[PDB]
RNA sequence: GCUGUAAGCAAGCUUUGAUCCGGAGAUUUCCGAAUGGGGAAACCCACCACUCGUAAUGGAGUGGUAUCCAUAUCUGAAUUCAUAGGAUAUGAGAAGGCAGACCCGGGGAACUGAAACAUCUAAGUACCCGGAGGAAGAGAAAGCAAAUGCGAUUCCCUGAGUAGCGGCGAGCGAAACGGGAUCAGCCCAAACCAAGAGGCUUGCCUCUUGGGGUUGUAGGACACUCUGUACGGAGUUACAAAGGAACGAGGUAGAUGAAGAGGUCUGGAAAGGCCCGCCAUAGGAGGUAACAGCCCUGUAGUCAAAACUUCGUUCUCUCCUGAGUGGAUCCUGAGUACGGCGGAACACGUGAAAUUCCGUCGGAAUCCGGGAGGACCAUCUCCCAAGGCUAAAUACUCCCUAGUGACCGAUAGUGAACCAGUACCGUGAGGGAAAGGUGAAAAGCACCCCGGAAGGGGAGUGAAAGAGAUCCUGAAACCGUGUGCCU
RNA sequence: UGAGUAGCGAAAGAGGGGUGAGAAUCCCCUCCACCGAAUGCCUAAGGUUUCCUGAGGAAGGCUCGUCCGCUCAGGGUUAGUCGGGACCUAAGCCGAGGCCGAAAGGCGUAGGCGAUGGACAACAGGUUGAUAUUCCUGUACCACCUCCUCACCAUUUGAGCA
């Protein structure tokens, strides 16, 4: 997945997706509250997937310096 | 060693000469899953499902090192050799040189 | 107490009576508050009186 | 950071859920270190219907038990909090 | 193939190479030296910049904000200069920890012995406190030692329980010579000279920088003859510091890997008996349904690391003269060495007591000098204290790999083979347990009968079910039930 | 072993019905009885779910036990005005600098903590199987700020903050 987010930028990609990654997850944790979307794994896709975006951005950093 | 699923000898045991495939395996704990093979008896609870319960008639699996490959052509329990060209270590199976 | 110019200090030792026993005694080094040139300006610090007769300006 | 997105957890449905959300005030777990006035932030900006109060209780855990191994529930912050009138709302649905 | 314990259910992920294992990172709420402040550890409250948002207050994120010290810079009191001090920025400074050890230094007992006990011993032991380093300490002579002398310290064995010390009693007890392990020596200070500054009555003499200069039958200065500024030597561990970049070999992951289902028998199962074949630089071990060289993981041999390291060699880089001759004179370690008084360490307990080190008084020579040669003096032999650096030989382990036990086999071995410093016990410092094994695998007993349900009896499961949840073996005390003979 | 022995922890229940396999000990009703300056309520110190519901019942209950403060499975505590912190301080404690002392530390200035004190704005009903001067229904009150409206000043010969 890394290859198809490098070449992703800093502020059109990083804003429209992690908020919408949230919008994946925060959605998903009032169905984990009510078990209606039962599909329990597609959590793990969900965070598992915020937290490679979020240490590239990081990484830019050191990047940056 | 043995994935599934390649053919299969038992070497020894109560089943001392029988063949079959792979159904699974699982290499944790060193032990693999033959079809018809100590074929046992199990008494279940009625599930929930199916609501049958009754006696099952499954294989509790067998440990790798009583189970070998064959040859292809011989159809011998063989040994197992590797290093094979474009291929990421193909089993040579002794009685050199066949894959798979 | 430990003086400044020297390190001359407290040496603990024995008095040894007569018909030994014999106790403890501190021995602190000899003292008097006097004025000493440090970085501008004086004073004060604790000196030993060894380094005070004939020594750095009072 | 601090998003409104990670301040709530859940909704929580009891029997208390079913009498107090007919009367435009709803439950919710809230993080351990979020206070009052982080909820209207959240409602506002994740619903887009106005926080008429925010009323936060805390819990302590119970502490469970299995077998030998006895051990403490992580503890729960709630949230009742109440919107305006003229106002939907946007549950489960 | 994977979603750890966990034995099941859902949902999923993977040879467009997943689960795993290593390297290098990033992430890393809060407390804790805690360091903005308060704090009753896991929490509250601030302020300064910047951001988000509301009309604003309120609210939210992002960093910074301690203390000491040091480098500077502004200010700069009574008090004039100026200082104390105050403000500011810079410091990948340092406070904390822990390998319960080993090594220095400061403090530092008692109990025990001496058959009592107070000199002594126990013992400079434990304990407390400051230091750090992987080691530390010591160290190139004011050393031993008395000849044809040895040449820095350290460690080991002798020397030897000898010389000795001791109410000479208990007990303490060295050194030097001999043989090894390891093996390297050098800079400062002082005169002399150069450059600054800083004063004095020009003169004169007083601080730093840069050379020079490292000593003992004396060396240096100074002067006079040489000799170089290299291609010779050194070098980051002392010797002065300090940089890189290449070649090889280990380590943190591996990969290859020989030979048989030999047949028959016993069996639930061969890995076992018999009759047999092979491999072997591999017959180390551990699984394998039971005791395998040949079934497996591996073993013996070989071979590999993108990235981190640790080591050895080179290149780059950096740095550098050594001697003779003399002595007109100037240096060679000052409130120091020694000496009195009082103590301690030396094996030496204040002694015929050398020696070292402290407190306090005194207090010298400085080469024609001076110190050691167990009080002291002359002669004679060594040797220059009053400055500093010094790897290795050594002692150590909470540790990390690989390994070995005439070590233990669960009342043993660590307290802990078991979710152990847990449970409990204590206000608290602290004390501190017990608890292993179904089976080869759950095949963990479907179904029927009794019973509310545990708990059984049949049925199947497996070799065993007397093996069925303290679940292999099951002894004895005990508790039963039947009894043959006696009451 | 003692030994089916001592003990069963002051203190009135009784009767009908119900639950369940089983009832004296569980529930309900009805009579009776005890405390009533406590055995009443409210809320500290503490305790950390013992609270409520729905099931069980082996174990803890000094006996049973359908029951429980036991076991499970869920549910349960809403505050600008109440207690406490965005206020202050007492004895005491900590304490920059400072002073003493082999070390570690002892004390202590300026400072700061520290209620049991001082200051301090909300009340009367309802409400559930569980929370209340919190939820809610009516009034209020407290401080701060202004996208607004008006009233009154003054323009440093100065309203006001103070």
């Amino acid at each position: 997945m890394k290859a198809n987010e490098i070449r992703d930028l800093t502020t059109a990609e990083i804003e429209q997706k992690v908020k919408s990654l949230k919008e994946e997850l925060f959605n998903l944790r009032f169905q984990l509250a009510t078990g209606q979307l039962e599909n329990t794994a597609r959590i793990r896709e969900v965070r598992k997937a915020i937290a490679r975006m979020k240490t590239v951005i990081r990484e830019r950093e050191i990047a940056a310096n | 060693h043995v994935k599934k699923g390649d053919k299969v000898m038992v070497i020894s045991g109560k089943d001392k000469g029988k063949q079959g495939t792979i159904l699974a395996a699982f290499p944790k704990k060193d032990r693999v899953l033959v079809e018809g093979v100590n074929m046992v008896k199990k008494h279940s609870k009625p599930t929930q499902a199916n609501p049958q319960g009754g006696i099952s008639n499954q294989e509790a699996p067998i440990h790798v090192s009583n189970v070998m490959p064959l040859d292809p052509k011989t159809g011998e329990v063989t040994r197992v050799g590797y290093k094979v060209e474009d291929g990421k270590k193909v089993r040579v199976a002794k009685k050199s040189g066949q894959v798979l | 107490r430990k003086c400044v110019i020297t390190g001359k200090k407290t040496t603990a030792g024995n008095n040894r009576s007569h018909a030994m026993n014999a106790s403890k005694r501190t021995w602190g080094a000899n003292l008097q508050k006097v004025r000493i040139l440090v970085n501008g300006k004086p004073k004060k610090v604790y000196v030993s009186a060894r380094a005070l007769k004939s020594g750095k300006v009072e | 950071m601090k998003d409104p997105r990670d301040v709530l957890k859940r909704p929580v449905i009891t029997e208390r859920s079913a009498d107090l959300m007919t009367e435009k005030k709803y439950t919710f777990e809230v993080d351990v270190r979020a206070n009052k006035t982080e909820v209207k932030d959240a409602v506002e900006s994740i619903f887009g219907v106005k926080v008429d109060k925010v009323n936060i209780m805390n819990y302590k855990g119970k502490s469970k038990r299995v077998g030998r191994y006895t051990g403490m529930t992580s503890r729960r912050r709630k949230a009742i909090v109440k919107l305006t009138a003229d106002s939907k709302e946007i549950e489960i649905f």
